[PDB]
């Protein structure tokens, strides 16, 4: 059972670590990956990490935002450093591998997951 | 709790005065819905209480020319669309409005979750909202072939829209209750259905609809077929064969297929076959047979020459008998098929050159004792008074009823009485006598006694009024018991009050 927490309201420039939990499960052989769906856009693939831990990103989110599965306490880690208003939206973490039909934000969005990020300036 | 559905389609009731007792008796207390679910030419009074325990429909829903509001299906969970209208949609919604207005304005199949085979097709009904709404490729499976949809939003009415708590914004209706939940696009693993975002929330594979868990006895709906619970994919066979020689041996776990639901024995007036199968219609080089205790079934067959009726082998597109086709009833003691009468019947046709039916070629039928499918009325000879030709006919099976609902059609007649002094039972499908002028004898015939499950009974009206059939002295001879008899005197009674003395009682 994977759920997403570390979201809030911030000021833009400040920083935000989101967890990936799970209930079970082992993420070895099967990349994880983070994903955001923004107020009436596209649902977006911001971050993923391999299983030998070779980091993937998008070009808005390289520099700022590191991923980073930690594999004792079994949990998928996102830090987001220099948050701009443009990122808000609501993050989805979800394997790469068990991949879905109507969209990965959307299909999440239904059984209620991810966690909410809010920036002003 | 399993009950047979209909086949009538955009077809318009003779007695409008009955129809919609005719559903109540099909569709009360009947969770599961053999064949088609066909609600059509219903009013706005009209209340639908007794729809609220349907759960499946193996045919296709039909929901036309209705001007009722609301059609409470919120229980139905799957439609395996077996059968579908205009062999294309397994859900039509079809000019429900125009001439507080009238016509359906919430579908509420907030239940439904599941197509197996064929599309939706919505149009001409400007109440409905939340048509356009429902995301139709998560209800539709995936296996399904047949996912067209052609939907109308066309109106004339705003639409409230979904509560804010409906995900999507994809709804049924305005209320909190009707937000369509989704059971397969939203699923992982890539598995047909699911309870949750994650492969182990995956429902078993021989479910269908959704699930509660994750083995098969959770299932919302079985993909397949029911075993006592559990959703296996076949049922288990009759027979198991010696591992050397391979001797037919019956197994005691068998189980008969009748419908979605594995059986220990098949329902009443259905067939058992050597195939492990509960059916109406015999496979090919089969032949029906009577058992020990009357119990019908299906031995394998050189194969007996056998009298076809409507509706099987060449007589598949004949409309009713007509004087070119009466003659092959010559001799025939039962008909497999339906025997129609209608007007063009014993009118006959001038551009086909099919002469009219003179009253003595129904002589022919004196013969014949049972028919496998119905017998439907609505044109007949003046000249007779009743239906004596038939006074040798036993048993109408009804295994093909008319419009899927009757078994005994007669309308429209101007004859004195029936006289079936044979007719014992009637075995499945409603008996709808009605329009007919002159008719008496109708209370004095024990229907309670020709039905054999209760979702039967007679349906009558427009007839001649039984206070006018006692005061022109028409009611049963002093010689039949509990005066239950066919027509006027001692050759009609049921039971002989006093000893036979062969056609007439004494
Ligand atoms: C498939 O056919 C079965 C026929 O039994 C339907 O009935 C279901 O039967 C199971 C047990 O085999 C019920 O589960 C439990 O039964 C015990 C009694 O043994 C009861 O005390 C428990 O509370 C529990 O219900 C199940 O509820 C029951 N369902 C009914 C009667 O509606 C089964 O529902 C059919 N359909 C499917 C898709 O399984
Ligand atoms: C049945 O329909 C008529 C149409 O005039 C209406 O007046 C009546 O109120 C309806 N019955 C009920 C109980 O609403």
């Amino acid at each position: 059972q994977l759920q997403e927490s570390g979201g809030g309201s911030v000021q833009a420039g400040e920083t935000l670590r989101l967890s990936c939990t799970a209930s079970g499960f082992t993420f070895d052989d099967s990349d994880m990956g983070w994903y955001r769906q923004a107020p009436g856009n596209e649902c977006e693939l911001v971050s993923s990490i391999s299983s030998d831990g070779s980091t993937y990103y998008a070009d808005s989110v390289k520099g700022r935002f590191t991923i980073s599965q930690d594999n004792a306490k079994n949990t998928v880690y996102l830090q987001m450093n220099s948050l701009k208003p443009e990122d808000t939206g609501v993050y989805y973490c979800a394997a790469e591998g068990h991949r879905y039909e109507l969209g990965t934000c959307a299909a999440l969005d239904y059984w209620g997951r991810g966690t909410q990020v809010t920036v002003s300036s | 709790q399993v009950c047979t559905g209909t086949d009538m389609k955009l077809r318009l009731p003779a007695s409008p005065e009955t129809h919609l007792d005719m559903l109540r008796h099909l569709y009360q207390g009947c969770q599961v819905v053999q064949g088609n679910l066909e609600l059509t030419y219903l009013p706005t009074n009209a209340s639908l209480s007794f729809l609220q325990d349907i759960q499946e429909v193996q045919g296709y829903v039909l929901i036309a020319h209705n001007q009722v509001r609301q059609v409470p299906l919120q229980r139905l969970r799957i439609v395996r669309g077996t059968q579908l209208f205009e062999d294309n949609y397994a859900l039509a919604v079809l000019d429900n409005g125009d001439p507080s207005p009238g016509g359906l304005r919430e579908l509420q199949l907030r239940s439904l979750t599941e197509i197996l085979k064929g599309g939706v097709l919505i149009q001409r009904n400007p109440q409905l909202c939340y048509q356009d709404t429902i995301l139709w490729k998560d209800i539709f499976h995936k296996n399904n072939q047949l996912a067209l949809t052609l939907i109308d939003t066309n109106r004339s009415r705003a639409c409230h829209p979904c509560s804010p708590m409906c995900k999507g914004s994809r709804c049924w209706g305005e209320s909190s209750e009707d937000c369509q939940s989704l059971t397969r696009t939203v699923c992982a693993g890539g598995c047909a259905r699911c309870k949750g975002p994650l492969p182990t929330d995956c429902c078993h594979e021989q479910c269908a609809a959704g699930c509660t868990g994750p083995k098969h006895s959770d299932c919302l709906a079985c993909l397949h077929f029911n075993h006592s619970g559990i959703c296996e994919l076949h049922c288990p066979a009759l027979v198991t064969y010696n591992t050397d020689t391979f001797e037919s041996m019956p197994n005691p776990e068998g189980r008969y297929t009748f419908g979605a639901s594995c059986v220990t024995a098949c329902p009443y007036n259905y067939l058992s076959t050597d195939v492990g199968s509960c059916t109406l219609v015999c496979p090919l080089h089969n032949q029906e047979v009577t058992a020990e205790d009357g119990t019908q079934r299906c031995e394998k067959c050189p194969c007996a020459r056998v009298c076809y009726g409507l509706g099987m082998e060449h007589l598949r597109e004949v409309r009713a008998v007509t004087s070119a086709n009466i003659q092959e009833f010559a001799g025939c003691k039962k008909i497999f098929g339906s025997l129609a009468f209608l007007p063009e019947s014993f009118d006959g046709d001038p551009a086909s050159n099919t002469a009219p039916l003179q009253p003595e070629q129904l002589q022919v039928f004196e013969t014949l004792e049972e028919i496998t499918g119905y017998l439907y009325i609505s044109a007949w000879p003046d000249s007779l008074p009743d239906l004596s030709v038939f006074q040798n006919l036993q048993v109408i099976r009804g295994r093909i009823l008319h419009n899927g609902a009757y078994s005994l059609t007669l309308q429209g007649l101007g004859i004195s009485w029936l006289g079936l002094r044979s007719l014992r039972e009637l075995g499945s499908g409603l008996a709808l006598i009605h329009h007919n002028t002159h008719l008496c004898f109708v209370h004095t015939v024990p229907w309670d006694q020709l039905f054999r499950n209760p979702h039967q009974a007679l349906l009558h009206t427009a007839n001649r009024p039984e206070d006018e059939c006692v005061g022109e002295g028409l009611a049963c001879h002093q010689l039949c018991a509990r005066g239950h008899c066919w027509g006027p005197g001692p050759t009609q009674c049921v039971n002989c009050s006093q000893f036979l003395r062969g056609q007439e009682c004494v």
